[PDB]
């Protein structure tokens, strides 16, 4: 047989894998918190995560004492007193997850980029000593 | 499907209880 | 002569993708030629027939393995030589699948180019 050199053609096209890319984040302490006996699930901070090119954001609390398998409840220590309080995502916030994902095994709960979520005092009513309590969260883009 | 470490992000704030 | 269409699959997704996921359809039609040969063209062709090769994220600069699907390869009429160069041949008026070769490739969220050379063959 034979090849027809004059019939040779090059064809090119673009392939696109999309749209997961990026996000912005903001963590706002609640005003007017008072020491002493607090209401159950008292709100203490608002988490905002925003984005166009992403949707499922993952979030975990980071501290010296994380108390559940998804890192959505943990304990933090007061700067001046060292006293511990229990903090975490509110029950309402937990019920608004998009999924419960396992980053190569590590669990995360996921949420729509652009939602706000509430961080609360967890469990029954807590008696909180006047102090400053640091909270740290890690946020991440998840992608199905 | 996956996580994007490319856009993993950490954030800290101080919560203040007065009394 | 030959009329060639190369059609990207739409809505593809980032990160772990299916092994062999389909990514493009090659359509070769002819009224005059019974067969055609095809090779991938890139900066990294990885087999002796040019039916598997690598390409990369235009913005992120990271690679992916692509090539004819195993089903498509098994539809070949023959592998012929043009002055010593291997070209796998296929019936004209057929479609073939280009796929992600190898395991569940972690495709990065980007755009990737593919180039093929197609030539008429008369057996």
């Amino acid at each position: 047989g034979s090849f027809l050199p004059n019939s040779e053609q090059q064809k090119s096209v673009d392939i696109v894998f999309s749209s997961p890319q990026d996000l912005t984040v903001s963590l706002i302490p609640v005003s007017g918190l008072k020491a002493g006996k607090n209401a159950p699930s008292a709100k203490i901070a608002k988490l905002v995560v925003n984005s166009t090119t992403l949707k499922e954001f993952g979030v975990r609390g980071i501290s010296n004492n994380v108390v559940d398998s998804t890192g959505t409840a943990w304990r933090v220590a007061g700067k001046n007193t060292g006293k511990e309080i229990g903090v975490g995502l509110s029950s309402d916030s937990l019920r608004r997850s998009d999924s419960t994902e396992k980053w190569n095994g590590v669990n995360w709960m996921t949420f729509n980029s652009n939602d706000t979520l509430d961080i609360v005092l967890t469990g029954p009513a807590q008696n909180v000593t006047a102090d400053t309590y640091p909270i740290t969260l890690d946020v991440v883009g998840y992608q199905p | 499907g996956s996580f994007l470490p490319n856009s993993e992000q950490q954030k800290s704030v101080d919560i203040v209880f007065s009394s």
